[PDB]
């Protein structure tokens, strides 16, 4: 089929500053002279949306802002400024000939300053302890950059598995990152030990006491 | 204003079928070829086929041609696309699609609100749902949503009028079952005097949950 292959897979953009996402096609995607391709848009959990059509008409609504060039089988599309709420993915696609292609896409992540995160523990809830389960929840909330280490000890020693991690996507607007770790124990094991810590990386760290 | 509305989350059986559909609105529905397109979590777009309600000619990727029906009524503007011999690799998010220009090469101007379909055997499961309360200026709350099936379910903070200050994480897979969370960050004056309650409905159990978070101890 017709691959499209794009550049690079993420990439990452200081507010203010100029985005470029390539899509190279394995053959020519023109005719008459046209170039037959196409991007989109794609926000986390949101159906795509149209920005650039044959190469580069801009799409009735989306901000001037975005533009695309090329022909025949390299292609790219700019941002400039890029702004906070342009994180998403961004693919691009031909129509030239059946089967239609897309590319495998483009996340666009903002760079921005390094932050620290907030970080909040939670022993089990006294509903779930009544139901034979004990899960601990750590929240590290706005920080940057997403590639943060969390661990937790029990009695100051470290634990894995049973330990599962959940991560936001970039917000739109402060450019930062959340995630909670859960430390899942049976109500058994739990309560055999009183020391809980969740660690972020010198780590930001929070505890309690099982009795306290 | 076009509108492509599809049906909601489908959990269905492996090898057996399920139908989906797309009721256009804001246009004349024959006038514009109808494609279909496949997201598998949440990477790849995959292009199906397409019907052309006007007439009723249709095509489709090599790809799919065992695996996907494309039909429409025209009288309820409706696409609809069936998918056969179900297996795990056809759980993804199934989207109809508007063909815009003026010709066969036509570039898709509108998107469909999006179909998930989940493949399994697994059972329909309400979820538990725990308020997290505390062990300065800020304080900050969560809600534990676990133990459901399939996805998805809602959360709010105080039905939605506390939408400022929340993270809500994405859901994760534990023993075949979902466990999401939600953050929410207050100023210190605010709670607990003023009373803040975790809603979560999970409609696949028709069940509906409001917790509220008291401090502890
Ligand atoms: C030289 O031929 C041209 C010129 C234009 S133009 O308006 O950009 O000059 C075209 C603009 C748009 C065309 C469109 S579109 O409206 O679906 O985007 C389709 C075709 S097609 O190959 O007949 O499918 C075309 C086939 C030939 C076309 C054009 C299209
Ligand atoms: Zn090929
Ligand atoms: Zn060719
Ligand atoms: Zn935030
Ligand atoms: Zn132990
Ligand atoms: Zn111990
Ligand atoms: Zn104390």
């Amino acid at each position: 089929d017709i691959v499209l292959t794009q550049s690079p897979a993420s990439l990452a953009v200081s507010l203010g500053q100029r985005a470029t996402i390539s899509c190279r096609a394995s053959e020519s995607v023109d005719s008459y002279g046209i170039s037959f391709m196409h991007w989109y848009q794609q926000k986390p959990g949101q159906p795509p949306k149209l920005l650039i059509y044959r190469a580069s008409n801009l799409e009735s609504g989306i901000p001037a802002r975005f533009s695309g060039s090329g022909s025949r089988t390299d292609f790219t599309l700019t941002i400039i400024p890029v702004e906070a709420d342009d994180v998403a993915t961004y693919y691009c696609q031909q129509s030239n000939e059946d089967p239609r292609t897309f590319g495998g896409g483009t996340k666009l992540e903002i760079k921005r300053a390094d932050a620290a995160p907030t970080v909040s523990i939670f022993p089990p809830s006294s509903e779930q302890l009544t139901s034979g389960g004990a899960s601990v929840v750590c929240f590290l909330n706005n920080f940057y950059p997403k590639d943060i280490n969390v661990k937790w000890k029990i009695d100051g020693s470290e634990r894995q598995n049973g330990v599962l991690n959940s991560w936001t996507d970039q917000d739109s607007k402060d450019s930062t990152y959340s995630m909670s770790s859960t430390l899942t124990l049976t109500k058994d094991e739990y309560e055999r030990h009183n020391s809980y810590t969740c660690e972020a990386t010198s780590p930001i760290v929070k505890s309690f006491n099982r009795n306290e | 204003e076009v509108q492509l509305q599809q049906s909601g989350p489908e959990l269905v059986k492996p090898g057996t079928s399920v139908k989906m559909s797309c009721k256009a609105s804001g246009y004349t529905f024959t006038d514009y070829y109808m494609h279909w397109v496949k997201q598998s979590h949440g990477k790849s777009l995959e292009w199906i086929g397409y019907i052309y309600p006007n007439n009723g000619g249709n095509g489709y990727n090599q790809k799919f041609k065992g695996k996907a029906t494309l039909t429409v009524d025209k009288s309820s503007s409706t696409a609809y696309m069936e998918l056969r011999s179900l297996t795990s690799e056809d759980s993804a998010v199934y989207y109809c699609a508007r063909r815009g220009g003026y010709g066969s090469r036509g570039y898709f101007d509108v998107w469909g609100t999006g179909t998930t379909v989940t493949v399994s055997s697994a059972k329909t499961t309400a979820p538990s749902v725990y308020p997290l309360a505390p062990v300065g200026s800020s304080v900050t709350l969560g809600c534990l949503v676990k133990g459901y099936f399939p996805e998805p379910v809602t959360l709010t903070w105080n039905s939605g009028s506390l939408s400022s200050g929340v993270h809500t994480f994405p859901a994760l897979l534990q023993s075949g079952l979902y466990t999401l969370s939600s953050s929410v960050t207050v100023t210190s004056n605010t709670w607990p005097s003023q009373t803040i309650t975790c809603n979560v409905a999970h409609p696949a159990s028709s069940t509906k949950v409001d917790k509220k978070i008291e401090p502890r101890g």
